[PDB]
């Protein structure tokens, strides 16, 4: 079978969310579709944080199929952490169901992790990085032979650069579970193979980067999480410095600014930039690259590449988020494990 | 921006 998840684009391409249904009877939530993590969680109805009072929460007491656990749940993301306990219940998405899906019932987070209209997150990466130790929903479906083709197809719609865009755009893209949507891409899919040691994040090697016509030293090539739940493109500090050195007038934001790790450059410079994956260059549009002015200096605009130094325990050195992914149709293939890119239709 | 695990 196949099934489609309609995406809502939140925060001007900040996050892309889909509908999950949990429990009996079904309780529905908008959750961030996150190819850079592997746990499902939702805010629980007992959660007393402010964001919980302002969004939809999961009431464990009114699901007849909920199986409680005392087991702690906690997960750490780049943007903060989420804590609570594990539970097990029936979960549906895209017309599919996993009957005894283990997931987090979250009752605290760091400030501003999520808010209305979101209630949680669905991890789309591999079991080995699931904090819960549970098989991800998608991975159960792929493994069970339920899909026409063992892959997920992803289209993230762009609102950055639309000056009349809203903070909630319900026409935000699509994830097709069990195939690729041929109306959304043109030509052939270029698959970059993922070996059996790399099934954690969805990650592939960066072959090269070109910015303003200059090939950047990306030094030993980085493994890149292709991450639908990251807004921008996170790279090592030394690499970010090299990137912005290719744009005339670019500078690091000070730290006093509140924007340490970000870089700004002349707003009237259109930046030509591409990343090379699997022997092909994939351009990033200027509407994705230019984030606008972060300070009162309106002549300077922030770039989509930011400095983020990774733990030396991390198998990824780049996090390649929506800023990139908006420019390609993306296939996350279970078997043979691969990430594919195609030109958008 | 957000940056989704560690
Ligand atoms: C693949 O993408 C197309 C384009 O978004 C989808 O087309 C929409 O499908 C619904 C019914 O499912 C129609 O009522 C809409 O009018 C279509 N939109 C457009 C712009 O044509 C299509 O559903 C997707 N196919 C699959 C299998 O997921
Ligand atoms: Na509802």
């Amino acid at each position: 079978a196949t099934g489609t998840v309609s995406l809502t684009d939140v925060g001007l391409d900040a996050s892309y969310a889909g509908q999950v249904s949990i429990g009996t009877p079904a309780q529905d939530f908008l959750v961030i579709m996150d190819s850079g993590s592997s746990d499902l969680w939702v805010a629980g109805s007992t959660c007393t944080e402010n964001f919980c009072k302002q969004t939809y929460t999961f009431d464990t007491s009114t699901s007849s199929s909920f199986i409680t656990s005392s087991e702690a749940f906690n997960i750490t993301y780049g943007s903060g952490d989420a804590d609570g306990t594990l539970g097990t219940d029936t979960v549906s998405m895209a017309g599919f169901t996993v009957s005894d899906q283990t997931f987090g019932v979250v009752t605290s987070t760091s400030a501003n992790l999520i808010s209305y209209p979101l209630s949680g997150l669905m991890g789309l990466a591999w079991k080995s990085i699931a904090s819960s130790g549970a098989t991800p929903f998608w991975q159960t479906l792929a493994a069970s032979g339920d899909w026409d083709s063992p892959e997920m197809g992803v289209y993230l719609k762009r609102y950055r650069g639309d000056n009349t865009a809203s903070q909630i755009e319900t026409d935000g893209g699509q994830i097709l579970k069990g195939g690729l949507n041929t109306s959304l891409y043109n030509g052939s899919v270029n698959y970059i193979s993922i070996d059996e040691s790399e099934k954690d994040y969805w990650r592939i090697p960066l072959e090269a980067m070109v910015i303003q016509g200059n090939s950047v030293s990306i030094a030993s090539n980085p493994s890149c999480a292709i991450d639908t739940g990251t807004t921008l493109i996170g790279v090592p500090s030394q690499t970010a410095n090299r990137i912005y050195s290719q744009i005339a007038g670019a500078e690091a934001l000070s730290a006093s600014s509140g924007y340490e790790g970000y870089y700004q450059y002349p707003c009237d410079t259109e930046v030509t930039v591409s990343l090379q994956f699997g022997g092909m260059s994939y351009s990033i549009s200027n509407a994705d690259m230019n984030l606008g002015s972060f300070t009162r200096d309106t002549s300077m605009c922030t770039g989509a590449f930011f400095a983020m130094d990774m733990s030396s325990r991390s198998p990824v050195q780049w996090i390649v988020g929506a800023s990139f992914i908006k420019n390609v149709y993306t296939a996350f293939r279970y078997n043979p494990a691969a990430i594919g890119f195609a030109e958008l239709v | 921006x957000v940056v989704x695990a560690x």
